[PDB]
């Protein structure tokens, strides 16, 4: 522990910071490190939380679909140019991801999952479950991948099931969630029709209510509700 | 808004293509 | 070493990889690895010693200046709210910046200045050597800064004298030399006057000897020729 | 090039500012 010695609200402020410098590693190194004092975090931490960690994973994604695309021009018919090389350092790169991936599944499995009252925060942390366990089936294979599906499925499903009960269908944890676990049923279950289902349904339903649009979040509402659209437009 | 609409659609784009 | 066991080749590989993917402390580690090899390197590789080191370095700066901004906001008349943190966080950026500008130095001086035969090359080790005491200077304070400065300046001088007797006046190298030496002058030594003199002159005697242009580098000669005219429309 | 040159423009022009 790292961050052991310094205050809760000191490490909630030099997150804040590193946002700001797009310190991301840092960041996430700070968040950590409040959620290690054992108490919940409000809306406002939970949201550092997975913004640290989303943009720490998005940049180790992102270098991930560089060197398989580099990869894929390789090891080709034409392109007799190969070497361990690529793969090598591909794999590195994959090592690295699953790492985070797994320290983030630590912190919600001991200790945000269980210690969460509110019905609002336990969906965060389940669809946050889901995600990172969506991000290591991107690049994983074999039994290990099969595992890891069933694992992502059941966190986004009871996320769902909570969330359709306890919240109004504009509200942007519901939406980010549905549109999530649509991206997870059309890029790793392998179900478009679900995902096509799904997205188009939390739609129409957002729109069919949405008079419940809340003063504080009205803008995350309206962009979930564009990206869900979106997809939609690429996927049929 | 848009940037973020245009870096979702790219991500997304990125999974049907390859 | 952690680069001990990898083939020159491969590093080097990796290093264009890992340049593409835009993971620049990678890039960093391979070519470092690849330099340790003890043999010199192609112009194609110090400009990857140098892509990497710059990019690593730059994003600390840019970080640096972020929480340097945000430092005087606070600890001022009005917004009396200090507390110790953006200091203390600024001060881990600048330590990591300083470990790295080292790490470059060390190299340079342990072994690419020394092993250098080619004019062309030792200017380029001589100016990336005035490069990261000027980085170093940035952030220091006291004697240590004065040591820093008088070290940038000889390194810079030494530069300047082998490229104005070695190399024509649209030489890259020689060009981006007298451009950063410029920005030293500007910036680092307090000397504004001095910093317009050489950023006219030398666009002048590049405009003078156009003809000189190389088939293989003249995209940037114009292009730093450019950013010496911008400069002088800053600074003047 | 012009984005290069507007990055250098803005690194040089903090100086002069700050
Ligand atoms: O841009 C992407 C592309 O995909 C990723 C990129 C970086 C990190 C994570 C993901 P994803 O695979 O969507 O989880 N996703 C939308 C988003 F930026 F996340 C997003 C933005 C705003 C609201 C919800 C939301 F979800
Ligand atoms: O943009 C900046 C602003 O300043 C920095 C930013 C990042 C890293 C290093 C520096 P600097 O202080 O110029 O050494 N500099 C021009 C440049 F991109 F470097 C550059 C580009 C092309 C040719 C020469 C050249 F010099
Ligand atoms: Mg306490
Ligand atoms: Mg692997
Ligand atoms: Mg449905
Ligand atoms: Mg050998
Ligand atoms: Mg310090
Ligand atoms: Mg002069």
């Amino acid at each position: 522990g790292a961050m052991g010695s310094m205050e809760r609200a000191s490490l909630i402020q030099k997150a804040k910071l590193a946002e700001q410098a797009e310190r991301y590693e840092d960041m996430a190194a700070f968040m950590k490190g409040a959620v290690e004092k054992g108490e919940e975090l409000s809306c406002e931490e939970r949201n550092l939380l997975s913004v640290a960690y989303k943009n720490v994973v998005g940049g180790q994604r992102a270098a991930w679909r560089v060197l398989s695309s580099i990869e894929q021009k390789s090891n080709e018919e034409g392109s007799e140019e190969k070497g361990p090389e690529v793969r090598e350092y591909r794999e590195k790169v994959e090592t690295e991801l699953q790492g985070v991936c797994d320290t983030v599944l630590g912190l919600l499995d001991s200790h945000l999952i269980k210690e969460a009252g509110d019905a609002e925060s336990r969906v965060f942390y389940l669809k946050m479950k889901g995600d990172y366990y969506r991000y290591l089936a991107e690049v994983a294979t074999g039994d290990d991948k099969k595992r890891i599906i069933d694992s992502a499925r059941s966190a986004y499903q009871e996320a769902m099931d909570i969330s359709k009960k306890e919240m109004p269908p504009t509200n942007p944890i519901r939406l980010g969630l549905a549109l999530n676990f649509s991206v997870f049923h059309y890029e790793i279950a392998n179900s478009p029709e679900e995902a096509i289902s799904l997205a188009k349904t939390t739609f129409d339903e957002a729109m069919a209510d949405l008079h419940t649009l809340s003063e504080d979040s009205y803008k995350d509402s309206t962009l979930i509700m564009q990206l869900l659209r979106d997809n939609l437009t690429l996927w049929t | 808004r848009d940037k973020i609409r245009l870096n979702n659609a790219i991500w997304r784009a990125w999974y049907i293509q390859y």
